[PDB]
Order: C-alpha cells, then structure tokens, then sequence
C-alpha cells in the first residue's frame, strides 16, 4: 500500500495449511502448541488457545517435498522427507532448526526411536536394504548395517 | 529435390463435403519455391459455382500432409470469389523442421456487393501461391546500450 | 432449451463457431453450428507433436 | 538440450483458421506466462544462453485508413496486420501474471506480477512499448517516448501488499467495481489476499 | 555428482532468534529451498554443477543476492549478480557472508515545515 495510514482499511489476508497428515499434541503442557504437518508439504505450529499460527515452513510443492515420517521428542521434532533422503530436527520452541542431514540412497520403510539405560540417545532409520543408527543430539551417523 | 502435393476444392448446394481433385503443387526445398499446376472449370462446374454463390455457400480447399494420413483445409465465401473473377491467393504455412502445418485462402478484394458476373468471366484462375516459414523473434540488444552509457 | 431460445438459435445458427484443441495429437479443429443444432467441420490445423 | 530448445508463438483467427502470425524464439525454456489483451500480447520466458528471465511484447497495428468502420467480419479481412516486437530483461522469477480491468478502459493498464517471494508488483504497460526508439529523434520527442532501455527495475515502493505476503501463489483476479479509477484485486495461493 | 551450498546470515543489532522463524533461502528462484538454523547458518543440499543465484527471503529485512558458480569437480566460487555484461566477475568471500542492509521501505514519505 501507500502512506502507511490505510493499512488494514481495505485489504485483508487469510493464511491456511493443507490437509493434516501427521500431528503431535503431547507437550509440557505449560506451553500451548500443536505441531502439524500437511499434505501441501508444509509444517506449522498452531496455537491451541485460539487456533492461530505461531510459525510455518513451506517446502517444495512437487513430490520432492513430501513428508514421509514425523516424530516428537521432548521439545524437538524429527522429520524424514524427500523420499527418504533428508532428515531434519526442528526446534519447536523457537521455530528454527537444530540440524539437517542427508541419508544414503534407498527407499524409506520405517522410522524409530531407541535408547539405552533409561535414556534415549539414538535414531534408527530403516531402508529396504540397510539399517542406520544416528546420534540424536547432533545427527552425526553412529553406524550402518546391511 | 521437388515434391508434389494434391490440392482439392469443394463446393455444394447444401454445404457438404464432396472434395475432388483440382490441382497439384510442386515444392522445391532447396531454393524454397512453390508452383501450382491446375485446370480450368467445366460448364456444369460453373453453373454449380454460380448456384452456390447465389445461395451464400462456401468454397473449401484441402491438401494432405504426407507428400490417408490426414488433411489440412480451409474455406472462403463463394460469392466473394465469383465477384473477384477467380482472383485468389493461397498461403502454405510450414513448420520449422519442414512439416506442412496449414493452408490459407483469401481473395482480393473481399466482401460481396451483389454484382452480376456472366459466364465469359469465369474461364481463368488468377491464383497466387506463397510459402511461409516461421520468422525469428529478436532479442534484447545490450551492446549499443552499454557503449552509449559510456 | 425454451421455444424462444430454440427459435433464436434456428435464426442465428450460421454465425456461431466452435474451436477445439487436442494437445495429445496437437490437432486444432473448427466447426460451424447448423440450423438444427448439428455441427459440421470447417477448418483444421495440425502441429507435429 | 540447452542449445536446441525453443518456444513457438502462433497468432491465429478462430473463425477461418488463418495463421496471422508465426514466430519462434530460440534458446528458451518454460514455463511461459502470457497475457493477451485488447491489442497486444506480453509473454515471459527463461533464456539459457544468458540464464535470465525475459519479457517479449508484440503489438498489432493496421494501416492509416480504416478498412471498414461499421463492422468487423472475419470473412472480409484479406489484409494482414503489422506486427511490432520488442524484448526486455526482468531480474526475477514469476509465479503469476494478470492485467487490470476497468468499466470503460479509460485508466492506464498495469500488469500485476506475482513473484516467488510473496510480493506483488505493479508494472505500467506504457513501459513495455515496442515503439520506443533506440536513437532519440525530434519525432520521438514530439511523441514523448522514453528512449529504449534493456532492463526493468523492481522497487519496493511499487508493491501493492506491504508485507502481507502470499506463499505459493497460483492466481490473480481483477474486477471493475463500478468506478472508473478503482479495481478490485484478489490473489489466491496457499493464502488469500484482497485489496 | 551432488553438492551443497553453505553460508551464514547476520542482521546487525538484532539477535538471530527474533527473525529466523519466518525466513527462507532460495536457490535459482524456488528451484531449491532451504531453512535457517538457530544461530543463523544455513545449508542447501543436492545442487548440480552450473551457475545459480542464491538469496534470502524474509518479510522484514533486506538481503542482496549472490551468484555461485560450481564446477564439475566441486570447487565453487561466489560473485556479484549482473544481467547486463554477464562476463564481469567481482569476487566475494566463500562460504557466503550475507549481511542485511536494513528494513525495506514499502511506503512514501511527505514534506515537513519549510521556513524557520
Ligand atoms: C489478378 O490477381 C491479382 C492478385 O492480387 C490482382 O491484384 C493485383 O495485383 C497486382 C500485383 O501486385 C497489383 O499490382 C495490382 O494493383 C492488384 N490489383 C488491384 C486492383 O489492386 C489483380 O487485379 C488480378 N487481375 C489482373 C492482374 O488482371
Ligand atoms: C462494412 O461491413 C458491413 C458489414 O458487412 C457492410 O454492411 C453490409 O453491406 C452489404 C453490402 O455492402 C449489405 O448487403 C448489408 O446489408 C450490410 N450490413 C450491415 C449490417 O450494414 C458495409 O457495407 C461495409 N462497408 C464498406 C465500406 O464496405
Ligand atoms: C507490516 O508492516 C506494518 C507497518 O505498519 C506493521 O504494523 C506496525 O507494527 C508495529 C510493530 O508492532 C506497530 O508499532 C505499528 O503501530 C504497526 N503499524 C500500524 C499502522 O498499525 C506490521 O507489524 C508488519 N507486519 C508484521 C508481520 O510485522
């Protein structure tokens, strides 16, 4: 617009997200959040008191941005997307990003969370040929087996 | 090398499809030249054409694509052709690779003023034939702008 | 398809044209409406796919 | 291949089928956004030899005397028009394109362009004129025509939405709104914006 | 034959946590999409050899685009962006150091008092 005075007098905008595919609601729950992923390759965090949007991230619209798997752990979200190629760790509290890594070739089959001695410290990724275990804090690969 | 293309023309009282042979086009790709060899109209052909022009009929031209693999055709008002003493222009639009795309027929002058034309003015085909490949679009000139900016 | 509309179309048929484009075969066609709501082929173009 | 790709443009008549114009632009690749209005056509494309986005404008003119000022029958136009073409460089990508409308067509015509970032740009049509001369002349001065320049610039002041960005834009719609100076614009993508 | 582009983004006077939640980094105009980390750094993956334009989009701050040329082996270089006289080369540091210039101006000002 112009003049910085007619702002909101004639124009209006409505934001949206696609059809829900995965969701996660377990939280503190002192903080009021609802992390969702849609079929429009968009991942957002909706306020639960009113239903607004706290933050939203939009990926590629083609098939190279489809979300394959989603998990939650404490205050972090783990996402596997791009046909089992990209893995990301979203920080829910700020909406930024902890880390993002690229897996090897293959087809994604299942995603799991493992731990030892009453403490979760690894992420397990299964592809039609191999199985990999990566660190949870930094995402560095721990090992891979055939 | 030179190739030959059949050219058929059709006109009927009830505006149906009754295409029959009219002429042949000789096309030379080397120098890119086009020529036409045709025949003059018969007597009952002239009568039928006069009837069609009276009834505001149409005159259709059709050529094949491969020198029953397909056809490309067009049409023109018959009265606008009769009153023009059979003076017409044909254009053959070709593809960039060299494939026949379309055929267009026009007359000079256009329109229908409702004159009267006797039989002695319908003996010759004053026909022009033209070939048309696609042109080349220009690009954004920059060198002149750069040197003038100095 | 009322009687008045049918009469108006019967009067105004030879002034309405349809054109169709087939992208799979790259074929363009053009038909002219007739008096009895039938269509007849008028022009045709082809672009090699 | 990056050296044997082209985009073809055909201007045809819908009644008879005459190909009024045929053109081919070489070293070009899609997608293509095109606007065809009262007298002109403006289409955008991507050039691979220089790797930049380009606009191309075609404008049609008749001679100096009207063939017929009472009607326009497509069966009685045996003279081809005159085509003027020009091209420009646009320093961004494009997600959508549209043209404004008005009741009587008295106000100037603008192109609304939807960029991938989210903003919407309003570009005057008078800037894209094929008649702009490369070498200024006295006749150009008396016509009040800006000399040719190969680049069009993007300024933040020209955005019609200050910061109400629309993400993954897909369509722009314009309405006359019963007044000769205002046009209603609705941009729909993932979001919906109205102004 | 797949490579990555790395860089950092800094807004002077504002700590990163206030603006990274509504920003993206675009390579070749939505051809490749990336997101910013908590501290501001960013990485984009699966970039084939060629030439690309990398920019950072945010609805509240300005960032200049940078051209990146990546060869067949993997060695990459950074330079300015210019569409007229494309052969001109001006070197820029790599990995990318993209610093903002300030908020954009969407509005038009007016005139103040004239004579004292
Ligand atoms: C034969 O056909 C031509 C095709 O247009 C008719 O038109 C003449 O064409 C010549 C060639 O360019 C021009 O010099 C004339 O000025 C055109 N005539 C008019 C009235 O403009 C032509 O009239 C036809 N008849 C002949 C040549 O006797
Ligand atoms: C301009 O075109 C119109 C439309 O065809 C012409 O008007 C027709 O003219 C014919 C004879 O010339 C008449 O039989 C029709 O009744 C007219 N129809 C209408 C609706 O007016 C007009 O003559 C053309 N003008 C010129 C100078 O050729
Ligand atoms: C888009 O720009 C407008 C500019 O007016 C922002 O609105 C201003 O926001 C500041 C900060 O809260 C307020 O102090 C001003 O009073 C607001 N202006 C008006 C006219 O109300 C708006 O916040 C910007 N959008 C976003 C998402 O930040």
């Amino acid at each position: 617009a112009v003049y910085e005075d007619q702002v909101g007098k004639f124009d209006w905008r409505q934001q949206y997200v696609g059809k829900v595919k995965f969701a996660s609601l377990e939280f503190s729950p002192g903080s009021k959040k609802l992390v969702v992923a849609t079929e429009k390759n968009v991942i957002a965090a909706l306020n639960s008191r009113t239903g607004e949007i706290l933050w939203r991230h939009v990926d590629k619209g083609t098939a190279e941005g489809a979300v394959d798997a989603m998990l939650l752990h404490g205050q972090d979200v783990i996402t596997v997307s791009n046909g089992g190629r990209i893995m990301r760790s979203w920080e829910t509290n700020i909406g930024g990003l902890n880390w993002e890594i690229t897996l090897d070739s293959g087809s994604f089959q299942a995603l799991g969370l493992v731990g030892l001695q009453e403490s979760v410290r690894y992420i397990a990724v299964l592809k039609k040929t191999t199985l990999a275990l990566h660190h949870l804090s930094s995402g560095h690969l721990k090992w891979v087996e055939h | 090398g030179t190739v030959g293309l059949l050219l058929e023309h059709s006109f009927e009282i009830d505006d149906s499809a009754n295409f029959r042979k009219r002429g042949s086009l000789l096309w030379n790709q080397q120098d890119g030249t086009l020529s036409l060899s045709q025949r003059q109209l018969s007597e009952e052909e002239r009568g039928r054409l006069r009837d069609v022009a009276a009834l505001n009929g149409l005159y259709r031209v059709r050529i094949p694509r491969r020198p029953a693999g397909g056809y490309v055709s067009s049409f023109v008002p018959a009265c606008s052709l009769v009153e023009s003493h059979l003076s017409d222009q044909l254009t053959l639009h070709v593809d960039v690779a060299g494939n026949v795309v379309g055929v267009s027929v026009v007359t000079h002058p256009g329109g229908c003023r409702g004159h009267e034309v006797e039989d002695v003015d319908l003996e010759l085909f004053n026909t022009s034939v033209q070939l048309q490949p696609p042109t080349t679009a220009p690009g954004p000139e920059t060198a002149a702008f750069i040197e003038r900016l100095e | 398809a009322t009687r008045n509309v049918l009469r108006q179309l019967h009067e105004l048929a030879p002034s309405i044209f349809f054109y169709l484009v087939d992208a799979e075969q790259g074929r363009l066609c053009g038909y002219r409406l007739r008096k009895d709501l039938t269509t007849e082929l008028s022009w045709e173009l082809t672009i090699p796919p | 291949h990056h050296e044997r790709t082209f985009i073809g443009i055909f201007l045809i008549d819908g009644v008879t089928g005459r190909i009024i114009h045929s053109s081919v632009q070489k070293k070009a690749k899609g997608p293509v956004h095109i606007v065809h209005s009262e007298n002109w056509v403006v289409y955008q494309y991507w050039n691979t030899k220089a790797r930049r986005n380009e606009f191309t404008v075609l404008e049609l003119y008749e001679g100096t005397e009207q063939y017929n000022a009472t009607a326009f029958s497509s069966l009685d136009r045996p003279q081809l028009p005159q085509v003027l073409q020009q091209s420009y460089i646009f320093p961004s990508s494009i997600s959508a394109m549209e043209a404004t409308i008005t009741e009587r067509g008295i106000t100037s015509r603008h192109l609304l362009i939807g960029l991938p970032s989210g903003a919407i740009l309003s570009l005057p049509k008078a800037l894209l004129d094929p008649r702009r001369p490369e070498i200024p002349t006295e006749q150009s001065r008396e016509e009040n025509l800006i000399p040719y320049s190969p680049d069009v610039q993007i300024h933040a002041e020209r955005f019609i939405n200050y910061n109400q960005t629309v993400s993954r834009m897909r369509g722009i719609y314009t309405a006359p709104s019963g007044l000769e100076s205002t046009c209603l614009v609705v941009a729909y993508g993932l979001d919906i914006y109205q102004t | 034959d797949r490579f990555k582009i790395e860089g950092r983004a800094v807004v002077p006077g504002v700590k990163p946590q206030d603006w990274i939640s509504a920003a993206r980094v675009l390579v070749d105009g939505e051809e490749h999409v990336g997101f910013l980390k908590t501290d501001g750094s960013f990485v984009v993956h699966d970039i084939p050899s060629g030439s690309y334009v990398v920019e950072v989009v945010s609805p509240a701050y300005r960032f200049d685009p940078v051209r990146v040329d990546i060869t067949s082996k993997g060695k990459m270089r950074a330079r300015y962006v210019n569409y007229i006289k494309t052969s001109e080369v001006v070197r820029l540091p790599y990995p990318l150091q993209m610093k903002s210039s300030g908020p954009p101006s969407y509005f038009i000002k007016r005139e103040s008092w004239g004579w004292t």
